[PDB]
RNA sequence: UCGAGAGGC
């Protein structure tokens, strides 16, 4: 009766943007990115990939409410490292690893009989 | 082969594949199983219009059962979301229309399986919409039961969706998942009465890793990288395609992130 | 009864003493019996204490009994609240009970009294006695829907 | 010894020790007259009634008696200098803080303390549950309405 | 055939009832420690025997599995709540026109069954489902 | 009493409540259908006219919207059924009955209302589903549970009414209650067990988890604290990370058992400037206890900081526990072979003791103590013997419980459970009592027709030597049910009796108000207390502190 | 009963402002601001009448008087300016 | 009233296996454990869907209209 | 339905806990556990 | 699966609750109160079947 | 900024207690029979056996947020095998010219007894601790 | 609810991905708090869970009848025969992260009941709805879109706060306020008043 | 509307 339609878990709203980027307060070189219509599937992976960037200082995400499909990701890097570039390189590394995964699995499965 | 994540397949069948994931961090495998569950698209009945129902069941009862029916979705990429297409309600490029009519003519009880579903809409040459049938007797899954003199006549529109909107669009059944069978990483504290080792049973996956020696100190800096998975599919999409399409959908979500970053 | 009393050095020490506990109460005749401490004798029938030891002793023993019945569970209530209850039961002569026979028989307005029990009977008696209500009570203003002189309404506000 | 009283001085002393970074080695700046006259002045600033007459001033001196005892026990010269290590500024700050928290702990007129007492008594009774003395809700019923023929009269003679 | 007898409250003041036929076995160690310790009968002048002690329970309380391991008020609560569970109250629910009726989609016979269930037709018209449950703290909801 | 002392009122709502972390203490989760139904009259001003026009255009069907417009003359405009619901032009001085919006003051309520802490105001947070949502740490002053309980909600209709809800009845204002002069709210079951498991010395966290735990604190300064361990691997301690929620300037000291400043068992609690030095955190530290962390924070920093403290502790601890886990199982009720053997040995020992005392009584060898019958002495001796045996078996069981046992952990943290519960579940449930005595002789000279007459044996009159784990026998089960029925009836009676008592007290003391001279008076003016509480203090702003003059030798007093 | 007032010198009531009179004052001023009544303080982006009344109070620009009543019938008038707020 | 399509917990289809299960029970005189094991139901989440099912539809069919 | 068809009411009922208590004689005749809670507990009983 | 044992009045199913009473025509001895003038009472509620 | 205390201790006994990865250590100074030590150590990271010898050091450095080492770029101030960071919460006078210092590495406690480190261990939260095998 | 008086309501709904999972991929249909267990001493709940686990794995009925020789140890032997831990614990992984849970979880089938109380049947709200003819107060019940009762207990709780104007508004402006004309001499509302 | 019954915290 009061439940929201399930498509709101992945379907952006009227004026909802996918990413909302804001500068962090009382912190240098730190940024808060509100991901809209997302969940732990993306946030955990983005943070785990960001943590392997040796020039990335702080990186963590939180889901402020399980009702709402959205989360916040805070990133802080060294001076001269724009956080948006840190996020871009993380996403590209993710896509590279996933492509290699797909290639190797396809090789193994086509090798596999039955 | 390629530089990065490695896969070694222990066993493979039409219905499930047991394999090993190497050189991957945990978050990747967890997002992979999450996508395999919810983010990969299929096709299932999302509208039912009933003409006559003389059955012992209610209409929405049968409609829910119909939605749960596994339909073919191998060529689902060529199908479009009915919310994305431009037709009025549902076209041939965004939906698959099925018809189901059955009458109780025998004195004995009549069965309505899923094989009694007939596809009215034009497939346009795509391999979708066919009800999956693994019963050795060839009958579909049991949909309803009829007495002599009862009939059920309805039309089912099947659209494209993902599990998050409803669990009917579920490509997979149960994804097995285990890492570190020996608890070498001290990620869980075993509960016990006398002996943790004798009270807990050894996992099947203990064979594929060397046992730790009690004299060895705690290998502490080591992280989790080798996982044991077993992916099972209902039949809407073959297993290999379930995992591959999940990988692709994860790529697609990260790519949408990247394009949003570019357009910022 | 092991009880604490000042040692000659100064610190408190446990010095046990024998105490008599009865299953009946005759305060007067027991108080005068020799061999006892007539200053420390204690009852749980505080009404007899009110009859013998004066009303203030009555209210002290009343608070004592309420404190005991509270601490029997393990809970604690600040002294002010029990003190308020006791001194209200006490303030008017002896012991005014918490019932329609006690406080609800006082001169505490009319509508306040009928808001508890004997409603129509209290109203009849008030019409007969030609009572005049102060309208400074809570229930009087609530019945009239006016702002009762309660907290926020304890004062008037005017301009410079 | 442990009793409920308005101002928690045990916390104010830690507030002063951390606020002013007491080194515990440098000798204090406090002269004895400062400490003594300051405590005695502070007892004069702990107001509960504002009237100026013998009756009201006696009610005032009586109402702050036990708290003044806790105060003198806590702000004692040997204590302030050897147990605490308050400097002059830390001592004046403790004085002002005590006066503030006291004047803050005073009850506010218009408080409906009767309904408050009634609820504070009735609610823990609602959770009352289970040598032959009547206790709990039976004893409370016996007390509230004056019970002539109470179940367990007892006389405790010393 | 004079093999079972009806007894009221007043008559059973003059009799000695055995708890089970095993209390009539002659008595002339290695007992399992996990079985409950039932005292010896300490009596011989038996006139009757209970059919089965579980027959002291009502219809509703016969649904409770292992009611001998629960604090009794919990069994009272459940016996009052079983009368509120949703299930198939009658096979002819579609034919009857009742002011209110609630029917479970897929009722399930319980996996833990009281032997008093068979005579209660519970396994044939159940009112719950065998939900896989996990007792865990998880997000604090 | 039905239409003047109380009445049915407009602008009200009621529904099921359920608990929600990730919700501030003073927040209440209001369903959208309720927010769309309840209205607040807002007069139009240059400060609101844009927001109000937008709300009116939104319409009553979707939220945030409005339902009615009141013009100057007083003619009412129904935005549901009106041709002009689209071309409204709000002139100054008009009224818009707008929807209930976020951060509005509402008067929340749970019944029975025994407390001012049962009717404290809340900030609105409009939520999707159909349940009222409130913070866990507000359950205690409502006595509410999420088992089907309903709650009421009232909406003010005047600016001064909103001011009274926000400045008098607000939740943070009620944290320290005048009853018991202590905080009436605190950390509860999940957060309690989690904060204990987290603040163990054996609890270390890695950097990845630590960063999420940091970010979860809303008022985080953004300074990553230096880890406890550095060289072999950067590791934090649960105490270290939990310290971030504790604001700076907080000092807490408590000693429990052997609480040396070395504290070999991590007892007590020492917190210096918002940083915990040593001690495991449990109910004594973070519960509604007197002199606990909540009392200190509400006294030093203020109410609002204490509510944010509730929120931060809940978020950090619930996160950590979510990724750590917790369960119960039956294995936590099983004692090993040796302990069970000792328990049954103790039970048989108590049985032999009762047998010997009974035979001694049978030969009239009982020297009956002065002031009671022979049979009363016998019954008291047997009851005390059986209770001693039950408590001794329970203590044996609790000794056998390891630290991984989760009911032992719930007892340690103070979340749920007690020694009695462990004793009945694992050792033996014990003696059942009705009307104070043992199981009476309902049948002539016997308890059940399965016993011979004149049997005063332990099992004959209601001693249950079996545990819930081992299972009760039919007679044991009947006696236990006989006791439980008395329990249920005592509950059902005490409820109504205490309700009447409460009503009587409140009607007797209703007009007692502290006047502007501190004279506790009544409607008539008759003085009750010349000084309220005899000192003039509010029951809050009052703490248990020791008087160092009393006690101690005159020698140490002098020194 | 003609005047029954009390001179500002011989005032024995509390100098501090009680939470009850503070709440009544804030509510009355917020009701004034609810209607288009003049505001006597600069607003730094404030629209809620409650916060505007709180800021008017923090700068002591609320020209109201509190008439505290004594039980005999006498009273004491206190300007909001005189009263302290803690 | 009738067999659910898939298991409640994991989603493995079970709707096709009802008649095969009954045939394995009656025609082959098998027991419920091995009868479920042969139908590829290895998780107990799946097994409880078939094993604890009450075919109430056979009672609804007996009603004539 | 079954439990309603086996239900006895004691019309005596203020609360006096002597009739409402589970008497020893109830063994085998009246169910020990099954009874309404709160008011009219024990008075209403089930066979 | 219906068991009967109810009536049908104007479409509504109705059940007669077993009314519990004390058996008549039995002699019971009852002690009177402590302040009572009379000490014991032997009552019989004679009922004609 | 520089080293504040240095010594070499011999371990008397190690007590695990109710904990599974932490141990209580008690050690005596070697060649200076005047100073004793008690410490909560992580036996899971750095194993510690009874009757061992440990080089103990306490520094002041080597405010600002923590950052992990990017590479071998940062020059460590430790050839040691164990390091902790803690706060001083008490200094007690055991005897005349004999002192004891208390430390808390995030809950892991430390007591140090002696009077030859007098004007080194200040009343500062900046306690560092280093331990070499 | 369950068959042991363990009543409760749904507070949240998680999809299978966010739910925790075991190594077999099995996911809980329900999750209950361990804190509801020890205060009630409903051990039969957990014993039923164990017996239902063994019954599902084995394909036999669970003899949960009381007064039998069924013991937790005899059940645990069977459960271990089926390769599971004997007390019902199982390694579970967090769904959000995929990392193992430090605690092992009590996991098994348990017969649960859906009670008659549902929120949309109990939810209710009102603002200036219908009134009663005699009292001119809001009508009773949500079936008539009535108002909630501000009982005298709640009046007392409000008086404890000193919310005077709130009480006046909630007792007059939110219900049955009315205006009457009275004469200063007689003092009763017997005045005839032609307003036009 | 009145009267009655059952149920929830
Ligand atoms: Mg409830
Ligand atoms: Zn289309
Ligand atoms: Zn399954
Ligand atoms: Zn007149």
């Amino acid at each position: 009766m009061n439940a929201p339609d399930r498509f709101e878990l992945f379907l952006l709203g009227e004026g909802e943007s996918k990413l909302k980027i804001d500068p962090d307060t009382k912190a240098p070189n730190a940024v808060v990115i509100t991901f809209e219509k997302e969940d732990h599937t993306l946030g955990n992976l983005i943070r785990a990939e960001l943590l392997n960037d040796r020039k990335v200082l702080f990186a963590a995400y939180k889901v402020e409410h399980p009702f709402f499909a959205r989360f916040k990701l805070r990133i802080q890097t060294t001076e001269g490292y724009d956080p948006k570039d840190a996020l871009k390189n993380a996403c590209n590394s993710i896509i590279n690893k996933l492509g290699a995964l797909k290639t190797n699995f396809e090789t193994e499965w086509n090798l596999q009989t039955l | 082969s390629e530089e990065g994540p490695q896969v070694k397949i222990r066993e493979a069948s039409k219905d499930n594949v047991d394999f090993i994931l190497s050189n991957v961090d945990l978050a990747m495998a967890n997002s992979l199983r999450r996508v395999m569950i919810a983010e990969i698209p299929t096709l299932a009945i999302d509208s039912v219009e009933v003409e006559t129902n003389t059955t012992v069941l209610a209409d929405e009862f049968i409609a829910h059962r119909l939605g749960l029916i596994p339909l073919q979705s191998m060529d689902i990429e060529q199908l479009e979301y009915s919310r994305d297409c431009f037709c009025e309600d549902h076209c041939d490029k965004c939906s698959v229309v099925l018809t189901l009519q059955a009458f109780g003519e025998s004195e004995s009880t009549t069965n309505v399986y899923s094989k009694d579903l007939v596809i009215v809409s034009n497939l346009m040459g795509r391999n979708i919409g066919h009800p999956i049938i693994q019963d050795k007797e060839g009958n579909g899954v049991l949909i309803c039961k009829l007495r002599k003199g009862q009939e059920l006549k309805l039309t089912c529109v099947a659209k494209k969706g993902i599990a998050k909107e409803h669990a009917k669009w579920g490509p997979a059944a149960a994804i097995e998942f285990e890492y570190d069978p020996w608890n070498k990483l001290k990620h869980t504290d075993y509960w016990y009465e006398q002996d943790s080792a004798k009270e807990w049973p050894q996992s099947k996956n203990c064979e594929y890793e060397d046992p730790p020696n009690e004299g060895d100190p705690f290998d502490y800096k080591a992280q989790a990288d080798t996982f044991y998975m077993n992916v099972e599919s209902v039949g809407s999409i073959p297993v290999d395609q379930v995992v591959v399409r999940g990988i692709d959908t994860l790529q697609k979500k990260v790519a949408s992130i990247l394009l949003a970053l570019t357009q910022m | 009864y092991d009880r604490k009393v000042p040692s000659p050095t100064g610190e408190y020490v446990k010095e046990p003493e024998w105490v008599l506990e009865t299953d009946g109460v005759n305060l007067s005749e027991v108080m005068t019996v020799p061999g006892i401490d007539p200053t420390r004798i204690y009852t749980n029938s505080f009404i007899d204490i009110m009859e013998v030891l004066g009303i203030e002793a009555g209210r002290a023993a009343l608070y004592k009994e309420v404190y005991n019945v509270i601490a029997s569970d393990g809970s604690y209530v600040n002294y002010r609240h029990m003190a308020l209850l006791v001194d209200v039961m006490t303030t008017q002569g002896g012991l005014t009970s918490v019932t329609r026979h006690g406080f609800n028989r006082s001169n505490t307005g009319a509508l306040m009294r009928c808001s508890f029990e004997e409603t129509v009977e209290i109203l009849f008696e008030a019409g007969a006695s030609a009572e005049l209500d102060d309208c400074r009570g809570v229930s009087e203003n609530v019945i009239l829907g006016q702002m009762a002189p309660i907290g926020t309404g304890a004062f008037d506000v005017m301009i410079d | 010894a442990n009793w409920p009283l308005p101002v928690n001085i045990r916390r104010i002393i830690q507030n002063a020790q951390q606020t002013f970074h007491i080194d515990h080695t440098k000798p204090s700046d406090l002269t004895i007259k400062d400490i003594v006259l300051g405590v005695k002045d502070l007892q004069e600033n702990l107001l509960v009634l504002r009237g100026k007459n013998e009756i009201i001033q006696n009610a005032q001196r009586d109402a702050v008696t036990l708290f003044c005892c806790l105060l003198r026990s806590r702000l004692a010269t040997r204590r302030v200098l050897q147990e605490y290590r308050l400097t002059k500024q830390a001592f004046d700050w403790v004085l002002s803080n005590i006066e503030a928290q006291f004047l803050r702990s005073v009850v506010h007129p218009g408080e409906m303390v009767g309904v408050l007492a009634a609820q504070s008594i009735g609610e823990p009774a609602t959770q009352m549950t289970l040598k032959k003395v009547t206790s709990g809700v039976p004893r409370l019923k016996e007390i509230l309405n004056v019970a002539k023929n109470m179940k367990t009269p007892s006389l405790t003679v010393y | 055939e004079g093999l079972v007898e009806y007894i009221d409250a007043e008559e059973e003041e003059s009799i000695l009832i055995a708890m089970q036929p095993e209390d009539l076995e002659p008595a002339e160690l290695d007992v399992d420690p996990a079985k409950r310790i039932r005292v010896s009968h300490h009596a011989t002048t038996f006139t009757h025997c209970e059919i089965h002690p579980s027959m002291i329970l009502g219809v509703a309380a016969s649904i409770i599995p292992f009611p001998d391991h629960n604090q009794s008020p919990r069994n009272t609560y459940q016996s009052a709540m079983g009368k509120q569970a949703m299930g198939v109250f009658l096979t002819n629910y579609n034919v009857r026109m009742d002011t209110m009726a609630n029917i479970l989609y897929y009722p399930q016979k319980p996996l833990g069954t009281t032997r008093a269930m068979e005579y209660l037709k519970f396994r044939e018209l159940p009112a719950g489902q065998n939900a896989i449950v996990a007792i865990a703290c998880y997000s604090g909801y | 009493r039905g239409n003047l002392m109380g009445k049915r009122v407009d602008f009200s709502a009621r529904t099921v409540i359920s608990g929600d972390p990730n919700l501030e203490l003073d927040q209440v989760g209001v369903p959208k259908s309720i927010a769309k139904t309840l209205t607040y009259p807002e007069v139009v001003t240059p400060y609101n006219i844009d927001r109000l026009t937008q709300l009116v255009r939104n319409g009553p069907n979707e939220h945030p919207g409005a339902k009615y417009v009141i013009r100057d003359s007083g003619d009412r405009i129904d935005l549901r059924y009106s041709k002009r619901a689209g071309d409204i032009q709000l002139q100054y001085g008009w009224k818009v009955e707008r929807h209930i919006m976020d951060n509005d003051p509402v008067l929340f309520n749970r019944q029975p209302s025994l407390h001012k802490m049962s009717m404290m105001a809340h900030r609105v947070k409009v939520i999707p589903y159909s349940t009222f949502r409130l913070n866990l740490s507000v359950t205690s002053p409502y006595n509410a549970d999420f088992d089907g309980d309903e709650m009421n909600l009232h909406v003010p209709q005047s600016e001064e009414t909103r001011a009274e809800l926000s400045q008098l009845c607000a939740v943070p204002l009620q944290i320290v209650s005048p009853q018991s002069n202590k905080p009436c709210m605190g950390i509860v079951q999940d957060t309690l067990c989690g904060i204990r498991k987290l603040t163990l010395r054996d609890t270390f966290i890695e950097l990845d988890q630590v960063l999420n735990m940091l970010y979860w604190v809303p008022d985080w300064d953004g300074v990553i604290p230096t880890p406890a361990i550095i060289k072999p691997k950067p590791l934090w301690s649960g105490k270290q990370i939990l310290s971030v929620a504790i604001p700076n300037g907080i000092h807490l000291q408590r000693f429990d058992e052997g609480t040396t400043l070395l504290s070999p068992k991590d007892n007590g609690m020492l917190i210096i400037d918002g940083q915990i030095i040593f001690g495991v955190v449990e109910k004594k530290t973070v519960g509604s206890s007197n002199g606990g962390l909540i009392h200190v924070v509400t006294r030093e920093k203020g109410p609002q900081v204490c509510a944010k403290l509730f929120g931060n502790i809940q978020k950090v601890v619930n996160f950590w526990l979510l990724h750590n886990g917790f369960s119960t199982g039956i294995g936590d009720t099983i004692a090993d072979g040796p302990t069970m053997r000792e328990i049954t040995e103790t039970i048989a020992e108590a049985k032999k003791k009762v047998l010997d005392v009974t035979k001694e009584a049978q030969a009239n060898l009982l020297t009956a103590k002065h002031g009671m019958t022979l049979r009363e002495s016998f019954e008291d001796n047997v009851v005390r013997f059986l209770n001693e045996a039950r408590d001794k078996a329970g203590r044996l069981a609790e000794v056998n419980l390891k630290d991984l046992n989760n009911v032992k952990q719930m007892v340690m943290a103070g979340s749920k459970g007690s020694f009695i519960n462990i004793a009945q579940m694992s050792a033996c449930v014990g003696q059942q009592s009705v009307e104070g005595k043992r199981i009476a002789f309902g049948f002539v000279d016997r308890t059940l027709p399965h016993f011979s007459k004149d049997d005063y044996s332990p099992e004959s009159k209601g001693f249950v030597e079996n545990s819930y784990l081992r299972g009760l026998t039919p007679q044991e089960f009947f006696f236990h049910a006989m006791g439980g029925r008395e329990g249920l009836i005592d509950t059902a009676v005490k409820t109504a009796e205490t309700g009447y008592i409460q009503r009587r007290l409140v009607k007797a003391l209703e007009d007692i108000m502290v006047h502007y001279d501190n004279t506790t008076r009544n409607s008539l003016g008759n003085v009750i207390q010349f000084i309220y509480g005899e000192d003039g203090m509010d029951a809050a702003h009052i703490e248990k502190q020791s008087l160092d003059t009393i006690g101690g030798s005159d020698a140490a007093f002098e020194k | 009963l003609k005047e029954k007032a009390i001179p500002k010198d011989q005032r024995a009531t509390t100098p501090y402002m009680t939470k009850y009179e503070r709440a009544r004052i804030l509510g009355t001023r917020a009701l004034q601001i609810s209607m288009n009544a003049p505001v006597f303080v600069d607003l730094e982006g404030e629209t809620d009448p409650l916060r505007i009344a709180m800021k008017e109070l923090a700068e002591k620009k609320i020209p109201l008087v509190i008439r505290r009543y004594l039980p005999d019938g006498s009273f004491e008038d206190w300007s909001v300016e005189e009263l302290i707020v803690d | 009233m009738i067999v659910p399509v898939r298991c409640f917990s994991c989603g493995k289809v079970v709707g096709d296996k009802w008649e095969s299960y009954l045939n394995l029970l009656q025609e082959d005189e098998l027991d419920e454990g091995t009868a479920l094991s042969r139908l590829g139901l290895k998780r107990y989440c799946c097994r409880r869907m078939i094993l604890t099912h009450v075919d109430l539809i056979e009672k609804f069919l007996r009603y004539n209209p | 339905t079954l439990s309603h068809l086996r239900r006895t009411n004691t019309p005596i009922g203020g609360k006096l806990a002597k009739p409402r208590q589970l008497h020893n004689t109830h063994w085998g005749l009246v169910c020990p556990a099954e009874t309404p809670e709160g008011q009219a507990c024990g008075l209403v009983k089930n066979l | 699966f219906d068991m009967g044992g109810y009536f049908i009045i104007n479409g509504s199913e109705k059940v007669l609750i077993a009314q519990e009473r004390s058996a008549g025509n039995i002699v019971q001895v009852f002690k009177k109160a402590a302040p009572s003038p009379i000490s014991h009472v032997a009552e019989i509620r004679s009922a004609l079947e | 900024s520089n080293t504040l205390f240095d010594d070499i201790f011999q371990v008397s006994e190690v007590d695990p207690g109710r904990y599974n990865k932490v141990c209580r250590i008690e050690a005596a100074s070697t060649t200076q029979d005047q100073c004793k030590l008690t410490l909560d150590i992580n036996v899971e990271l750095f194993p510690v056996a009874a009757q061992d010898s440990l080089t103990v050091t306490i520094a002041s450095s080597l405010t600002r947020s923590w950052r992990p080492p990017q590479a071998g770029d940062r020059s460590l101030a430790d050839d040691y095998d164990y390091v902790m960071y803690g706060t001083a919460y008490k200094f007690e006078e055991v005897s005349k010219d004999l002192i004891a210092v208390y430390y808390s590495f995030g809950g892991l406690l430390m007591r140090l007894e002696g009077n030859y480190r007098n004007l080194n261990n200040l009343k500062q939260e900046n306690a560092y601790l280093l331990i070499r095998r | 609810a369950s068959r042991h008086g363990q009543k409760g309501t749904i507070g949240i709904t998680y999809r299978r991905e966010d739910m925790p999972f075991t190594a077999e991929g099995i996911v809980p249909d329900l999750i209950i708090n361990p804190h509801a267990i020890p205060s009630r001493m409903t051990v039969a709940h957990l014993i039923e869970c164990l017996l239902s686990k063994v019954a599902a794995l084995s394909g036999n009925e669970g003899d949960a009848s009381p007064f039998t020789d069924i013991t937790v140890e005899g059940i645990s032997k069977l459960l271990r025969e089926h390769g599971y831990q004997s007390r019902g614990f199982e390694v579970m992984y967090n769904g959000h992260t995929g990392k193992k849970l430090m605690a092992q979880i009590f996991f098994g089938p348990t017969y649960y009941q859906r009670l008659r109380h549902m929120v949309d049947d109990k939810i209710h709200a009102r603002a200036r709805g219908p009134m009663q003819v005699l009292t001119r107060q809001p009508v009773e019940g949500r079936s008539r879109d009535g108002g909630l009762r501000f009982g005298e207990m709640e009046r007392d709780c409000m008086i404890a706060h000193g919310a005077a104007s709130f009480l006046k508004e909630r007792l007059m402006e939110a219900s049955d306020a009315f205006r009457v004309h009275i004469c200063g001499i007689c003092g009763l509302m017997t005045v005839i008043a032609k307003l036009n």
